[PDB]
């Protein structure tokens, strides 16, 4: 929608300067710590096959052992410009998933590091007025850019009939949408696909011979928000 | 250009008020009606006609990007003022 | 293995539509006249299903349009007048079809616009 | 800053607003200006998202700085054209200036 | 045969010779973009946003104006019709101004739309901006002239549909200006019209100003009723209120068009309206009451007459749904007293055959006559669409026509014969000249408009008309199936009330005054208590207050054309049908409901309960009043004749004059016309 | 007594003609005989003819006329009238 | 200069304007050079012969050409804004 | 504000008003626009 | 150029060779094959063929299609069967996806996949519950996303937006009730659509 | 007109399967009643299962009997298995709701609706 405000980078450079070292507290207390390992290790184990014919992603299937991530193997926007690492889990245990996030946030640090250091100068959307509005400048003294406003910000902009399945790698694992065109400015329909429905799905089969409260910790080490389970 | 009815309740700006038989003025009793008092059309009758030397002028109502969008008024008509349609300022040729 | 069904069909009973909304309902199948303010008609292509109009009174509060009609934006939007007839009848809907009206094609000619005898000479340009 | 109001009931606000939270109705004024007899905005619909702001063409309506403005009834909550007016009469002061640091980003 | 072969992209067409390019396109399913071109004006060629390339061709055309030539291949999508359009598109938003915001267009805008579709998302026009000064041309219609786009169809709409050429443009070049040069005011009976036809915000309706958006209308498509053509509509509706009202395409009634009254007459129904069941208190002051209370006081005023003692009268906005009701119920008290505002002789066979009293020619079939005889008739007022369709046959196939009656401007010329109807026996005897154009013609047709029936000698008249209709017939000028005699109607529930055999006028009434009399829309002031014995008990069913409502003992509020699913049946048969754009206000019922429901309390209870239930009696009485959008046609107009010419009622001397003279009688002529604030001002700006 | 009659019928179907043929032939003398009782004659296309009669208070009574004759179409009318 | 005509004292629909006994002969001259039924060739001579006599076009002066000529005015009015060599004042 | 103060309007308000809820001087919503229907009044002489 | 999408022309040609080969090995059920401008394929298949069609591109060597994406429906009324069952499959090991679709009405059932990927259990009981579509053979079909006791498919074309009833508590019966919905602001419907052709290459003939 | 099933082949064979669902419905309400503590009596709760079987009773498709067995087993097994609240057991009954005007005149007096 908007340009980053003059000096926002460097506020971000600032924050990812010591988000290391809290990183490295919270590992301080969970990572070597009996009670947690006692909590989480062997707890949910799933196992590769399973993972995917249960419709897992994401995390779900980086802790048994399966090397997908959406961001390398299916590049979108710029990921394929960035370098990171993906961290794959062994066991295929709550523990080993928790590893993985711990560690998908510090390279998200490492991403972050690179979009810092690389980013471009240009505009911001794309310099196309029947997609984008244009800047409010144009609209309040050129006729075109208050037409295409005045279109955009009412009817919208049409889309050319189709249907298509998108997906990104979402924090949560693949979170994809069905989105269906008629050739109008509004969807005809549109299906969201949402990781924690195939994971929460799974959890009468990840909690097999387990005890009340390794529910607690199965639940937990899918990250389920039941805003995106439910819609 | 608030103004009173007989019933003692205030006229609004868009002329709105409730009637002596209508009952839906028990709302404001122990509250109060909510009216704002700087009627436009009072503060805009304000502002003194512009004089200009050309048959068109343009307005985009002060700021430049912070105003509306840039119109051209004819000023042909000596009978009256050419009137500004977003903000109302008047002008006329000299 | 497939069997045979001689009835009508009809889903009136597992559609969970309230009964007065099936019954006392008159359902509308047309193709949308043009909008007049407009030369374009891509909006003259499809037909519609629309409902009869039910009553909309003013909230005592702040005046907005209030309803009690669920069907009050219901619309259908169907390739032919047979698809839409089709549908309304599954559904039990009593219905009004409208026959598609298309413009009469024309005669337009430039050149009589100088005519030398006849009344289609035009004053002005 | 004359005082007339930027509103010109244009309904672009009403047409883009994702929750359907604003309601809008005109007539010509006594001075034949086009402007507003009703402008509601049901504060419990709406989702602050600020699609208003950016389709109005005029700067008419804008979501100010104020967040601590909750009420003990909800029908506080359903703002009319007085309302709003006197918000932004009350909080031009800061409206103005937030505008002034963030156009050149618009 | 005499086709011809072309292509658009590719794709083989068919097209009869001197189709032009863009109605090629047509046929494939595509719409060239366009300004000036309207397939109901003459071809301008001006605006240039129908370029198109032709195959082959080094210089793009203009489809809408070039003959398109066999083997052609319009190549509709290439990148020099793109660019093209995209000049044109640049060229008329570079003096354009930025309104559409505060412009009454937007939303249902061409040039926004177009631009969006063919033109260039941006502007690289660096200067200032034309501006022009507006033109004042009347009440109705709001000039912002730096909008005009200079299209010319508002002049070209003026002078060949409306026959006034008062739009012209003046100057020269970027300064050339659409207008009347002069202060003038363009006030015609079809002038609404240029509002649609105007691509652009620069006409718009000066009622309608600033209210609504297009995108939050909801549509409905209905029927107008302030005249006998039947004109279809369409309604706007926003959050439960009646917005504007527009033209719906209908070929074969009012095509895109409508009257001024259709148009803008509306705004009385927000007027003087009944809102609440009323019955007079001790002090003979009409005071609220309910349901309860009305129905029961009427009910008990029913129950105690019979006969003649009960009648009714029927105005004309009433729906066939209330007319056949009212009917049974008072055929139930055993009374027969049915009968209408509106005269129509019942010498003869009166209304035993429906084409004594219809346009047989049907409205369409106006454009296929080669001689018009109009009698007693001011067509521009009393149906100005059917007057539309003359001038369109006038102009068009050359059309003769001649009037007999007051010298009324036709916005076409035509032969005056005199208003003297003695004219109508020399013609029939033989010994006017225009006897002899009427017999040498292929398909002559003769129009007595409804208004002439009112006079005392109006038998005399129908007679004299329908005489020289037979003497066509007899000679071979005519086929047998074409149709010579019409009744040109003015009142829209007059037709379905002669099919329902209801009486027409109120001689009966006035031959056996009756003990209670019921007053159904019925505002034409016929009957007043000067006429009834000094205690009736008359009862107004109606949705305004005007002339009957103030002199009624009890007042059931019923609902307007724009408030029911109603039948109603026009000049030349057609039985069409309105939709409930909003519902009536306060305590205001669906009219055949009133009447059904005080049937029940009275205890003679009709047969049905529903709309599809009364609407199944309407096809026992007249099974044409349900096949809606269908003419169905009469016959035994020879048997019409031989009935007609049993009693010999001699002709008055006076001259036909028709009700409305000038324009300033046309906007007030019914209730609704008559509340309204917007008809008001134009009865003010015609005079003042 | 008697208040009404109508008469419907196609404009072109056969099983209409005998009521055509009754009415190019015998409604004007008919109507003579009863000038004052309305014989609304209602052409419809696709219509079986039929011939309604009111009688007082609103009752009324139908008799089909489908492929029937001229003559035929006569006596139904006497039925009535008498 | 404008392009759109408002009333004064000078130049109103009732300033007196009328053709001389001898422009009217010479104003058949004219129309008789065009076919019957094209009479409205002549406007242009026409609007020309009346600034001959008077100077200038006042409003009446239009009026009048169409009246003779049986065009409506306005078909006069646009002539007389479109070339360049009548005198509107 | 005191090193750099706002502009001056003559709209804007002189004295600010913090939240007003729960008091007799609390906001209550109405509808601003007038009545749409006229109704018909009838006469007051008894001429019937 | 900047602003348009690039086309890749590889991938296109691609699917397109691997869409004639499910074409060419199951043709007792695949109705169609086609692929988008932006390089997608479907499989538009017979409803008899959704569990041998399913399983070929799961287990086959060329396909192992393992990940279950995505099952959903689509409602067109307008067809005479309206619901459309689109099945969007994921292959690892050639790192491509692959969306295969059928359709059925109101009456007629559908072979549940579960057998195929457990994935579907749960979103055909969301087709179930949303749409109405029964599936046949299913471990457990029941409602997972609405109310219990609600009745109707709100993902229904013809199903009201806000529905035929409402939620309050009542204190007569001191529990929550349900209603008759009525709204104080009704929803206001919006024409949108342009009177104009935006797309000439997607124009349906006369 | 030949069509896939869903379970029965004709409707002799679905009549089986709503005679059982039936059964069910019957022998369940004493124990609805009693759990879910409701203020109804029995008698009341095995009126209600007649009312609503009676309401299908003109059904002739095979297939959209299935599909109302089908529905009214699903039902069963959510107050079986007690995921139905109270609240939910008694909307049924519709307790709260005025009577609707039936008859014409009723109608008629409180609106438009017909
Ligand atoms: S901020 Fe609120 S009122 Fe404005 S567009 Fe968003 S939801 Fe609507
Ligand atoms: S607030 Fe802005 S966008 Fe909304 S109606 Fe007023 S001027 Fe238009
Ligand atoms: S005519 Fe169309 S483009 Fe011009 S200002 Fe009005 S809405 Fe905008
Ligand atoms: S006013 Fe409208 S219709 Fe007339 S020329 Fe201008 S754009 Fe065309
Ligand atoms: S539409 Fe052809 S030039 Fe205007
Ligand atoms: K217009
Ligand atoms: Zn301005």
């Amino acid at each position: 929608h908007q340009d980053l405000p003059l000096g926002l980078m460097d506020d971000i450079y600032e924050f990812s300067k010591n988000f290391s070292l809290r990183i490295d507290e919270l590992e301080e207390m969970l990572t070597n710590n009996r009670i947690w390992r006692n909590r989480t290790v062997d707890i949910g184990i799933v196992t590769a096959e399973d993972a995917l014919n249960y419709g897992f992603s994401g995390v779900m299937l980086r802790g048994s052992g399966i090397q997908w991530d959406l961001r390398k193997t299916q590049p979108y926007d710029v990921y394929d410009q960035v370098e990171f690492d993906v961290p794959i889990g062994s066991r295929g245990d709550c523990y080993d998933r928790y590893l993985c996030r711990v560690e998908e946030m510090r390279q998200s640090i490492r991403i972050i590091s690179q979009c810092l250091n690389k980013m471009p100068p240009g505009e911001i959307k794309v310099d196309d007025a029947k997609v984008s509005p244009p800047k409010r400048a144009e609209m309040k003294t050129s006729m075109e850019s208050l037409i295409h406003h005045f279109k955009l910000y009412t009817e919208g902009y049409q889309v050319p009939p189709g249907a298509t399945y998108t997906a990104i790698e979402a924090p949560k694992g693949e979170f994809g949408v069905y989105l269906v065109s008629d050739g109008s400015s509004r969807p005809y329909r549109c299906k969201i696909k949402a990781p924690g429905f195939a994971h929460l799905a799974g959890l009468d089969k990840m909690s097999k011979g387990h005890m009340l409260a390794d529910v607690v910790a199965i639940i937990g080490t899918q990250d389920i928000v039941f805003g995106e389970v439910d819609r | 250009g608030v103004r009173t009815s007989p019933t003692g309740e205030k006229v609004t700006h868009t002329g709105q008020v409730y009637d002596d038989g209508d009952y839906r003025k028990v709302r404001f009793v122990g509250r109060q009606k909510e009216v704002n008092e700087n009627f436009a059309i009072d503060l805009i009758a304000e502002q003194p006609v512009s004089q200009v030397g050309s048959r068109v002028i343009s307005c985009d109502g002060g700021g430049g990007a912070l105003g509306h969008p840039r119109v051209y008024i004819n000023l042909d008509k000596e009978t009256k003022t050419g009137t500004c349609g977003y903000c109302g300022l008047q002008f006329r040729q000299q | 293995q497939l069997i045979t069904v001689d009835e009508k069909l009809d889903i009136t009973t597992i559609t969970g539509v309230p009964e007065e909304h099936i019954k006392t309902r008159k359902a509308r199948i047309f193709v949308p006249a043009r909008n007049n303010m407009q030369s374009g008609v891509n909006n003259t292509k499809k037909w519609k299903m629309e409902f009869d109009t039910r009553e909309r009174w003013e909230n005592p509060l702040m005046g907005w349009a209030s309803t009690a009609d669920p069907l009050s934006n219901l619309v259908l939007t169907f390739s032919t007048k047979e698809d839409a007839v089709a549908f309304a009848e599954k559904n039990g809907w009593s219905y009004d079809v409208e026959e598609r009206k298309v413009p009469k094609p024309k005669s337009k000619s430039y050149g009589a616009n100088f005519s030398w005898n006849k009344r289609t000479r035009v004053s002005t340009k | 800053p004359s005082g007339e109001e930027r509103c010109i009931a244009c309904k672009l606000c009403e047409a883009v607003c994702p929750a359907q939270a604003i309601t809008i109705e005109a007539e010509p004024r006594a001075d034949g200006s086009r402007r507003t007899t009703r402008y509601d905005i049901d504060m419990t619909k709406c989702i602050y998202c600020g699609f208003c702001q950016e389709a109005c063409p005029v700067d008419a309506i804008v979501e100010g700085p104020n967040f601590e403005f909750s009420t003990e009834t909800h029908e506080e909550l359903l703002y009319n054209k007085e309302k709003l007016l006197n918000n932004g009469d009350k909080w031009e002061a800061e409206i103005a200036a937030n505008i002034q640091a963030d156009y050149l980003y618009r | 045969s005499n086709l011809i072969e072309v292509f658009v992209d590719g794709q083989s067409v068919m097209v009869e010779p001197g189709t032009t390019v863009l109605q090629a396109c047509e046929k494939v399913g595509m719409q060239i973009p366009r300004f000036c071109y309207h397939e109901r004006l003459s071809v301008a060629g001006n605006c240039r946003m129908c370029l198109v390339e032709i195959e082959k061709a080094p210089k793009v055309v203009a489809a809408c104006a070039m003959p398109v030539m066999k083997g052609w291949n319009i190549l509709t999508n290439s990148e020099k019709t793109k660019k093209a359009r995209e000049g044109v598109m640049e060229f008329l938003l570079a003096n354009h101004p930025l309104d559409c915001p505060i412009c009454d267009q937007g939303g249902e805008c061409d040039l926004q739309d177009q631009s969006m579709m063919f033109g260039s998302d941006r502007s690289r026009f660096l200067e200032g901006k034309r501006a022009v000064e507006d033109k004042n041309i009347g009440p109705l219609v709001k000039t912002i002239m730096t909008r005009c786009i200079q299209c010319t169809r508002c002049i070209r709409f003026a002078s060949e549909i409306a026959g006034v050429d008062d739009l012209g443009t003046t100057g020269r070049g970027n300064d050339m200006q659409v207008g009347t040069y002069i202060e003038k005011m363009f006030m015609s009976e079809l002038s609404g019209n240029i509002i649609d036809i105007c691509p652009v915000g620069a006409l718009t309706s000066k009622p309608y100003a600033f209210t609504a958006r297009p995108w939050e209308t909801r549509k409905t498509e209905s029927i107008d009723v302030m005249d006998a053509v039947g004109s279809n509509i369409v309604v706007s509706t926003r959050t439960g209120e009646v917005m504007r009202i527009l033209p719906r395409m209908h070929e074969d009634i009012n095509e895109e068009w409508i009257s001024d009254k259709t148009r803008f007459a509306y705004d009385g129904l927000k007027r003087q309206r009944l809102t609440e069941p009323m019955v007079r208190n001790e002090k003979g002051l009409l005071t609220h009451t309910t349901w309860e209370d009305a129905l029961s006081r009427v009910a008990g005023m029913l129950q105690s007459f019979q006969g003649n003692d009960v009648a009714a009268i029927a105005g004309g906005l009433v729906d066939a749904e209330a007319l056949i009701a009212l009917k049974d119920l008072l055929n139930r008290v055993d009374s027969d007293t049915l009968c209408t505002e509106e005269v129509f002789p019942t010498a003869g066979a009166g209304t035993d055959l429906r084409s004594n009293y219809l346009l047989n020619t049907t409205i369409a079939g106006v454009e296929e006559a080669d001689v018009v005889l109009l009698v007693g008739t001011n067509p521009r007022f009393e149906a100005p669409l059917f007057n539309a369709r003359i001038r369109k046959s006038w102009l068009h196939n050359d059309l003769k026509v001649a009037l007999i009656g007051s010298p009324v401007d036709l916005t076409y010329r035509y032969d005056h014969l005199g208003d003297s109807p003695k004219i109508l026996q020399d013609i029939a005897s033989g010994s006017h000249p225009f006897s002899q154009v009427l017999q040498e013609a292929k398909k002559p047709m003769v129009i007595l408009g409804s208004s002439a029936l009112q006079r005392n000698d109006g038998a005399a008249i129908l007679a004299a008309v329908s005489n020289i209709a037979q003497k066509i017939r007899t000679s071979s000028g005519v086929t047998g199936d074409w149709k010579v005699m019409n009744i040109l109607h003015r009142i829209a529930s007059q037709v379905a009330a002669l099919d329902l055999g209801y009486k027409p006028g109120v001689e009966a009434i006035q031959k056996n005054p009756p003990k209670m009399l019921f007053l159904l829309g019925a505002d034409g002031g016929c009957i007043t208590r000067q006429d009834l014995p000094k205690d009736c008990f008359i009862v107004y069913q109606g949705h305004h207050g005007d002339v009957g409502a103030p002199i009624a003992d009890v007042i059931l509020p019923g609902a307007a054309y724009t408030e029911k699913s109603a039948t109603y049946v026009n000049t030349e048969g057609r039985a069409q049908q309105t939709k409930v754009a909003v519902t009536p206000p306060g305590l205001a019922r669906e009219d055949w409901k009133i009447i059904r429901a005080l049937s029940e309390i009275a205890g003679m209870t009709l047969p049905y309960d529903t709309l599809d239930q009364v609407r199944n009696r309407l096809e026992e009485v007249s099974p044409n009043l349900v096949r809606y959008d269908d003419v169905e046609g009469a016959n035994y107009f020879q048997q019409a004749s031989e009935l007609s010419k049993l009693v010999n009622q001699q002709l008055l001397a006076d001259p036909l004059v028709p009700p409305q003279l000038t324009i300033k009688d046309f906007y007030m002529t019914d209730s609704i016309s008559r509340a309204s604030q917007t008809m008001a001002k134009c009865v003010k700006a015609v005079t003042e | 007594g008697l208040r009404e009659i109508r008469i419907h019928l196609c404009q072109r179907s056969p099983g209409s003609q005998g009521v055509r043929d009754f009415i190019e032939k015998r409604y004007v003398e008919l109507k003579k005989a009863n000038p004052d009782l309305p014989i609304l004659i209602r052409e419809c296309s696709d219509v079986q003819p039929k011939l309604w009669a009111r009688y007082a208070f609103g009752q009324e009574k139908n008799v089909s006329l489908n492929n029937f004759s001229a003559d035929q179409v006569t006596r139904a009318l006497e039925n009535v009238l008498s | 200069a404008l392009f759109v005509h408002r009333d004064t004292p000078e130049n109103n629909p009732e300033t007196p304007f009328d053709f001389t006994p001898e422009n009217y002969k010479r104003i058949e001259a004219i129309v008789k050079n065009y076919p019957e039924g094209h009479k409205a060739a002549a406007v242009l001579p026409v609007l020309d012969l009346a600034q001959r006599q008077n100077g200038w076009l006042p409003i009446s002066a239009m009026n009048k050409v169409a009246e003779i000529l049986q065009v409506p005015p306005m078909r006069v009015y646009e002539v007389a804004t479109f070339y360049t060599m009548y005198n509107r004042k | 504000p005191t090193v750099k103060p706002p502009t001056a309007r003559k709209f804007i308000w002189t004295n600010h008003k913090f939240n007003l809820s729960g008091t007799p001087q609390q906001y209550v919503p109405y509808s601003t626009t007038r009545k749409k229907i006229q109704e018909w009044v009838p006469p007051s002489t008894p001429y019937k | 150029r900047p602003t348009v999408r690039p086309r890749n022309d590889v991938a296109h040609k691609q699917l397109s060779a691997f869409g004639e080969y499910v074409a060419e090995i199951l043709p007792k059920y695949v109705q169609q094959v086609q692929v988008s401008c932006f390089n997608e394929l479907e499989i538009c298949i017979h409803p008899d063929g959704v569990i041998p069609v399913l399983t070929f591109l799961r287990d086959h060597s060329n396909a192992q299609f393992k990940s279950l994406a995505d099952l959903t429906a689509v409602d067109i009324p307008t067809r005479q069967n309206r619901f459309e069952i689109v099945y969007n499959l994921l292959s690892l090991r050639f790192n491509s996806r692959i969306r295969v679709k059928t359709y059925t009405d109101e009456l007629t059932p559908i072979e549940s996949s579960v057998p195929v990927y457990k994935a579907a259990n749960w979103y055909e009981r969301e087709i179930w519950d949303m749409f109405g579509v029964f599936f046949a053979n299913h471990p457990d079909l029941r409602r997972i996303l609405t109310d219990y006791g609600f009745e109707g498919h709100p993902f229904r074309k013809d199903f009201p937006l806000s529905g035929y009833v409402e939620l309050r508590y009542d204190d007569e019966v001191k529990r929550v009730v349900a209603e008759p919905v009525e709204l104080a602001q009704e929803f206001r419907k919006f024409d949108l659509n342009s009177p104009w052709e935006a797309f000439p290459a997607y124009r349906q003939p006369p | 007109t030949s069509v896939k099933p869903i379970f029965s082949r004709d409707m002799n064979e679905a009549k089986r399967r709503v005679r059982e669902l039936y059964r069910a419905w019957y022998r369940e309400v004493p124990n609805t009643v009693h759990l879910f503590q409701l203020d109804i009596s029995v008698k009341q709760g095995r009126d209600k299962v007649r009312e609503m079987f009676k309401k299908n009773a003109h059904i002739t498709d095979p297939r959209v009997v299935d599909l109302l067995v089908i529905k009214g087993k699903m039902e069963l097994e959510e107050t079986i298995k007690v995921w139905k609240q109270r609240t939910h057991v008694m909307r049924f009954f519709h307790e709260t709701e005025a009577p609707r005007p039936k008859d014409f005149l009723s109608k008629f007096y409180v609106g438009h609706d017909p």
